[PDB]
C-alpha cells in the first residue's frame, strides 16, 4: 500500500504523477 | 505546491490537481 507512505510520511509531486500515467 | 501528508479527500484531490484530466482511477471502496 502507497496510501499507507503518501499518508504517514510526506508526499510529493513526482510521487504524486507516479499514481497517474 | 506543498509538501505535506495527503490522506483521505486530501489524496484524491492532490491527484486531480496534480494529473488534470488524465487523473488517477480507484474502484468502489468498500
Amino acid at each position: 500500500g502507497i496510501v499507507e507512505q503518501c499518508c504517514t510520511s510526506i508526499c510529493s509531486l513526482y510521487q504524486l504523477e507516479n499514481y497517474c500515467n | 505546491f506543498v509538501n505535506q501528508h495527503l490522506c483521505g479527500s486530501h489524496l484524491v484531490e492532490a491527484l486531480y490537481l496534480v494529473c488534470g484530466e488524465r487523473g488517477f482511477f480507484v474502484t468502489p471502496a468498500t
